[PDB]
């Protein structure tokens, strides 16, 4: 069934979703159509804010029925990324982020493509398919960034 | 053009949000503040020390 | 009529947390340049602590 979820400038999602469908399902599915985490999105409903391990069918949320999206300013971990330059920057992730999502984070906050960041932490360069978490990346843990010619 | 009610609704949720995001950004602010006090603490006691080392050597040479 | 009023001081009160959050993660990211300088500090004094004390040892023991 469909779903439509609104936010305060009138932004109008359309979602597929089931009745069985949790709250954390339609964040999800939110992230795959905005690239929103879900860790940054509350969503209403009556007037109320919905809980993430709860059912759409939960909340009486019917077919074609509408939600409301509020954009948190940020999310439950940061890490910072230092430039050769010396710059700071700060940056919303996962644990389970892997460091291509990582990389494209940087590339909306600054502007390099990814195909030119190269990621180093603790003397080591970082995989684009591995996660923060397998690197035992932790909170405020600090990421040396560098361009780099992928070809030499 | 009355679903004002609602974006009252909406907007107090939005305030909600944006002062738990800021108390949360606070939270770590000040913790980060203190963890950099304690190191400035460490550096001071170590220069402590390697100036007290120091000055005792400056007595055993002649 | 008078929820215009209230909508606009909330919607006030939403920018001014907005720049609120942005100082206190401004001062964040300053605070780890900080934190860096400060252990690259208290590693170089470390070394100072050993070597002084050592040369110090060569005296009285």
């Amino acid at each position: 069934m469909q779903i439509f979820v609104k936010t305060l400038t009138g932004k109008t999602i359309t979602l597929e979703v089931e009745p069985s469908d949790t709250i954390e399902n339609v964040k999800a599915k939110i992230q795959d159509k905005e690239g929103i985490p879900p860790d940054q999105q509350r969503l209403i409903f009556a007037g109320k804010q919905l809980e993430d391990g709860r059912t759409l069918s939960d909340y009486n949320i019917q077919k074609e029925s509408t939600l409301h999206l509020v954009l948190r300013l940020r999310g439950g971990m940061q890490i910072f990324v230092k430039t050769l330059t010396g710059k700071t920057i700060t940056l919303e992730v996962e644990p389970s982020d892997t460091i291509e999502n990582v990389k494209a984070k940087i590339q909306d906050k600054e502007g390099i493509p990814p195909d030119q960041q190269r990621l180093i932490f603790a003397g080591k360069q970082l995989e684009d398919g591995r996660t923060l978490s397998d690197y035992n990346i932790q909170k405020e843990s600090t990421l040396h960034l560098v361009l780099r010619l992928r070809g030499g | 053009k009355q679903e004002l009610v609602t974006q009252n609704e909406l907007l107090k949720q939005q305030v909600k949000i944006f002062e738990e995001d800021f108390q949360r950004e606070r939270s770590d602010r000040e913790r980060m503040n203190e963890e950099k006090e304690e190191l400035k603490k460490q550096v001071e006691k170590l220069q402590a020390q390697v100036t007290l080392s120091n000055t005792q050597l400056k007595a055993f040479k002649d």
